[PDB]
RNA sequence: CAGCCGCGGUAAUUCCAGCUCCAAUAGCGUAUAUU
């Protein structure tokens, strides 16, 4: 896959994804901003009928873990064109403007992010993606977000703390919706790096069980990365019996 | 091979057409025989089965696709090279030509 | 069959006699043919070719 | 009737406005279906004649086994029956209770028939064919279709002359001569 | 390739009466009209018909592969069915000598 | 034996990446894509029952 | 439209038959289909039959292998008949 | 006990006594008698070589109806052994879930319908 | 003009929507774990987790092995006994006769572990969780759970053989 | 079922190239007894 290079673009199973066909294929989304380039990540035009340019962007699943899982295969993506998706551990925002793609102008990306220098590409960001806000805020407490954000569709958690289960039980107890998906992400060496990741693995989907998210399906991130898991699962508030 | 040498396994290489009778070409075996038997019992039961249809056929039987086809004058089933017409109209010869 | 035989006299002590190709199919000589002298008539379970050889065993 | 709820249904088990015992299944209309029965209490003319039948049998079988009136009677119905042709053998006894249905009778009518000879496509097909006109079975004309073809009767079952389907397959073949007013 | 003699042909059902089309004698008009275009296109035709022949070569080659791999194991699931079926049978008649 | 159990080794490490997907360190050069294709219609992710 | 699936249908079937273009890659088993709606895309840092037929390597391998299935096919066949059938006569 | 047709007329003796109102010959036994009769030995040839499940298996009733019908039959047989009991008239032994033959067993062809005995107490 | 083959309009219990049998009218193929080497579950590590079944308490009883001190003997090693919610429910629906059972059970040593499935089917529970992940060791004497655990592979099994516990199909054990 | 045996040939012939695969390894099998 070079500069010039032919590709035929097809939508994916996941609604808002799309796969570059060639002799290499590419998981892709539709640019909301295009012309720009995130991280430089090779960018796809298409001309679309006078014929007005269209623009995807490539989704590395090295960089993206939520693209290693799509990827790797996951059944059920909760993350949608037209959702409110709750984005924890936004960082710089990489997977952030993909999630923006997918969900696109009707969606809303709330993107929760603590450290101010990340912050900052976010609010940059943010002003070529209208429809991501950013909260540069302590995940950890939602008390103090919750003028600002209000009954998202989705949860995806991509932070990497001990306590993970703990926040991604605060943050759906105050802005998700009954019935609504939950996606993390799982570092067992951020977790515990004592016991082995299957046991960490094990031991969170049981948090989940506590705080009352019932998990639907597990997924391993390889060849993309060592010892991380993508946990999808529903939060059923009356009960997962 | 639990007791067998490897010595009672050898390889007997085949023989060939002799150089008199090279004119009719290669040497049957029995692995081309058995090629040979099998295409024609295959061919021979596939034509006992259209005699044992044309035999039992009924005169009086009859089809809405009898009106699409027909027979030549030798009493064979005519089968349009092109067709799924063949006719052009004269609204559609003056455009092309 | 030809070649075999050199002579009606020589087919006809050997006629009834099994008979088989190298590709393996079966026969039996059946009679001597007048003309010309050294060959006869084998009966077969299956249509043989002109490349086939005909052998009988003997001791 | 809209779908019952959870608790409607504990209470409403027995409900059911298309499906009753009486209906037996509704094999009736299933065998009507099968084979183009106009009318409607055919399946049950044909059921009381296959009850005889079976009540026959009844009594033969519960005749002892080695009785000559017991083994001429069942040799007697079932010759009478394979001749008329609902019995496509006279192997076995048991038959008589087994393989006498109204599908075996309604297999003997007239359109099935000719759908059997590759007459007609479909029975609906050799229905109409027979209503306007095209058969005859001998001599006569049937426009009926209940008529009802017995064995030695299937082979004089031919398409009246002077019909254009008659005139068709002729043509087809290229066989079509008009002195014989094919 | 079979040859159905003339007579039974002539005889064949309806049904079963065979498709065979005549070769044509005269250049048709749309014979005559159809354009067929050169050079690059003549290429591009060449290179399409090498590649759907090398394609259709590889998979009948992968096909004869897969099925001469499941006949051998084929084989040895039978040997083993065999074997499984032998000590179940030794088995019941070691149970019910129990029972 | 040695050289035996080496190759014995190398055997199932390639057999290993036949039988599922195996970590071999992150990328390197540019990404080039799936050199093997993208299937939308398979999932690998197992499933919780009840 | 039509007149599009007319214009790129060898782009659509280099793609469809991706396995049988390099000796040194291999897929995974897919049987894709033309979908009902796609686009065309160019990757920003001539289409994929005109590149192909640029690369002179490939059409070598091509070509090359073009013949031994043509070698195959053709071996006994009406040609193997006629020659044998013509050594007969020939004495 | 090796003789056949003695042992079959002892066991048979009942369904010929119930159906017949001697021609216990199998060549001049007819109707409901034949039938049962026919059924009994079958059964008890089938019985030893197949299994209890598949040889044995009643006629679907409705709960209500079969509980019904086994309370009857049950009132029958304890009135019949009280009775017996009362004045004072010996009868065959019986094993202790299964339940007595009777006149109206024989007639009523109630066994096709209850069984010999409950088989969910017999499990327990 | 009418048409030919006329037939009443009936019930075709085929094809009828309102009826209830017709009425009622991706792919998934699930990854091989990354913990596992061929067979060999390479990233089970002390302290085990051992998920323990009724029988097995019920056979150390009998055999008067201690839970926790007949399981590290065995295994060499630090352990953490789990009884699932289904498990404990299994002791309690035993009745009167296994009181004894019961408050072994509840021996604080022992961690408990929530189920949140309907009904109480130990064998389908531990089956579920060994089938999910693969950092248990299933306790049980049971014939049948025994057969679906050595199918499973990767998963160690304890049992209460003779006079103490065997492990079955854990290497590191020597 | 099997096949070191073929028709010539023993300086005679270069052939399923020495048929392929598996496991332990300076060790590795069999028989009988026994937990
Ligand atoms: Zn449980």
């Amino acid at each position: 896959a070079r500069g010039g290079a032919k590709v035929v673009i097809e939508p994916h199973r996941h609604a808002g994804v799309y796969i570059a066909r060639g002799k290499e294929d590419l998981l892709v989304t539709k640019n909301m901003a295009p012309g720009e380039s995130v991280y430089g990540e090779k960018r796809i035009s298409v001309e679309e009928p006078p014929p007005t340019k269209v623009e995807y962007r490539v989704w590395n699943p090295f960089r993206s873990k939520l693209a290693a899982g799509i990827m790797g295969g996951l059944d059920e993506l909760f993350i949608a064109p037209g959702k409110k998706v709750l984005y924890l551990g936004a960082a710089s925002g990489t997977s952030v403007s993909h999630v923006s793609d997918v969900v696109g102008p009707e969606g809303v990306v709330y993107a929760v992010e603590f450290s101010h220098r990340p912050g900052r590409e976010l609010i940059s960001m943010a002003k070529k993606r209208p429809n991501i806000i950013p909260i540069i805020e302590d995940a950890r407490h939602p008390q103090k977000y919750r003028m600002l954000i209000g009954m998202v569709d989705c949860v995806f958690a991509d932070v990497a703390q001990p306590d993970q289960a703990r926040i991604i039980a605060l943050n759906s107890h105050m802005f998700l919706k009954d019935q609504g998906g939950v996606v993390i992400s799982i570092k067992a060496n951020c977790i515990d790096s004592t016991v082995d990741a299957e046991t960490v693995f094990a031991r969170e989907v049981q948090k989940l069980r506590e705080e009352r998210i019932k998990p639907l399906e597990q997924l391993t991130l390889e060849p993309y990365e060592r010892d991380h898991c993508i946990v999808v699962g529903r939060y059923m508030r009356s009960g997962l019996k | 091979a639990k007791l067998v040498h490897d010595v009672q396994k050898k390889q007997h290489r085949e023989r060939s057409q002799l150089t008199s009778r090279s004119r009719y070409g290669f040497l049957e075996k029995h692995k081309d025989y058995v090629k040979r038997a099998q295409d024609f019992h295959r061919k021979q039961s596939t034509l006992k089965v259209l005699r044992e249809k044309a035999k039992e056929r009924n005169p009086d039987e009859y089809y809405h696709a009898m009106h699409s086809r027909k027979t030549d004058a030798k009493g064979l089933l005519i089968s349009s090279r092109h067709g799924d017409d063949e006719s052009l109209s004269m609204d559609q010869v003056k455009l092309l030509k | 069959i030809k070649d075999m035989f050199s002579s009606a006299m020589e087919v006809a002590r050997f006629e009834g006699a099994q008979i088989k190709t190298v590709s393996g199919i079966r026969g039996e000589i059946k009679r001597a043919l007048s003309k010309p002298e050294g060959h006869y008539r084998a009966a077969f379970e299956d249509k043989i070719l002109m490349s086939d050889i005909v052998i009988l065993r003997s001791w | 009737v809209r779908k019952l709820k959870h608790h409607e249904q504990k209470l409403l088990k027995k409900v059911d406005f298309l499906e009753w015992k009486q209906d037996q299944g509704h094999r009736d209309t299933q065998v009507m279906r099968t084979y183009h029965i106009q009318n409607r209490e055919d399946y049950h003319k044909y059921n009381r004649i296959c009850g005889d039948i079976r009540r026959l049998a009844n009594k033969l079988s519960l005749l002892p086994p080695t009785d000559p009136f017991r083994r001429k009677h069942e040799q007697l119905l079932l010759d009478k029956l394979y001749a008329m042709g609902v019995l496509t053998t006279k192997s076995k006894i048991s038959d008589l209770e087994n393989k006498v249905t109204v599908s075996a009778i309604c297999r003997r009518r007239l359109p099935v028939i000719m759908h059997r000879l590759k007459m007609a496509e479909t029975i609906q097909d050799a229905v109409k064919f027979i209503e306007q006109g095209h058969v005859r079975v001998g001599p006569n004309l049937i426009n009926d279709p209940a008529y009802l073809v017995t064995r030695n009767m299937e082979d004089y079952v031919t398409w009246v002359d002077n019909s254009k389907i008659k005139k068709t397959l002729l043509r087809y073949r290229n066989q079509i001569d008009d002195f014989d007013f094919s | 390739g079979l040859k159905v003699p003339k007579a039974v042909q002539k005889e064949l059902p309806f049904k079963s009466q065979i498709h065979q089309m005549k070769p044509q004698k005269k250049k048709t008009y749309m014979a005559k009209r159809a354009v067929v275009l050169g050079g690059d296109e003549k290429k591009a035709r060449s290179f399409i018909q090498k590649v759907l022949t090398i394609s259709k070569a590889k998979d009948s080659k992968r096909k004869e592969q897969k099925a001469s791999q499941r006949k051998e194991r084929l084989k040895k699931l039978a040997k083993m069915e065999e074997e499984k079926s032998q000590r179940d049978k030794e088995k019941k008649k070691e149970y019910f000598a129990q029972n | 034996s040695r050289v035996k159990k080496r190759k014995k080794y190398q055997k199932a490490q390639k057999k290993l990446k036949s039988v599922r997907a195996v970590y071999s360190g992150g990328q390197s050069g540019v990404y080039e894509g799936e050199k093997t294709g993208i299937k939308k219609g398979l999932t690998r992710s197992v499933k919780f029952k009840n | 439209d039509d007149n599009m699936r007319r214009e790129v249908q060898r782009d659509l079937l280099l793609i469809k038959h991706r396995a049988a273009l390099d000796p040194k890659r291999h897929y995974k088993k897919q049987r894709w289909e033309v979908p009902e709606r796609f686009a065309i895309g160019t990757i920003i840092e001539s289409t994929i039959l005109e590149t192909l037929m640029g690369d002179e390597a490939s059409n070598k391998y091509f070509k090359r292998k073009y013949n031994e299935i043509q070698e195959k096919s053709t071996s006994g066949r009406k040609a193997h008949y006629k020659k044998m059938k013509e050594m007969r006569k020939k004495r | 006990q090796n003789d056949l047709e003695l042992q079959q007329f002892l066991r048979e003796s009942h369904l010929l006594s119930a159906f017949n109102n001697i021609v216990y010959q199998d060549d001049q036994v007819i109707g409901k008698a034949r039938s049962r009769t026919l059924e009994m030995r079958l059964n008890r040839l089938s019985r030893v070589n197949g299994h209890q499940d598949k040889i044995n298996k009643l006629e679907k009733v409705p709960m209500h109806i079969r509980r019904g019908m086994i309370d009857k039959h049950v009132k029958r047989i304890k009135k019949y052994e009280q009775e017996a009991a009362e004045g004072g008239i010996v009868l065959s032994k019986v094993k202790k879930g299964q339940f007595r033959k009777i006149e109206s067993t024989y007639k009523k062809d109630i066994e096709r319908r209850i069984g010999g005995s409950i088989k969910a107490r017999d499990k327990e | 003009t009418r048409k030919f083959g006329l037939v009443k309009r009936t019930l075709n219990t085929k094809k009828d929507q309102r009826l209830k049998k017709n009425q009622e009218n991706t792919r998934n193929i699930p990854q091989v774990s990354s913990a596992l080497f061929f067979q060999y579950n390479q990233a089970i590590k002390p302290p085990y987790q051992v998920l323990i079944d009724t029988n097995f308490i019920n056979f150390s009883i009998q055999k008067k092995v201690d839970i926790v001190r007949g399981m590290m003997d065995c295994l060499l090693a630090k352990c953490n006994p789990l009884i699932t919610d289904c498990v404990m429910a299994e002791l309690e629906k035993l009745g009167p006769k296994y009181r004894i059972a019961l408050k072994l059970a509840r021996d604080p040593r022992i961690k408990r572990l929530s189920c949140s499935h309907k009904g109480t089917y130990a064998d389908d529970c531990l089956v579920h969780r060994v089938l999910q992940h693969k950092c248990y060791i299933v306790a049980t004497n049971d014939a049948g759970l025994k057969q679906r655990i050595r199918k499973i592979p990767g998963i160690p099994l304890m049992s209460v053989g003779g006079h103490a516990y065997v492990i079955e199909k854990l290497p590191d054990v020597f």
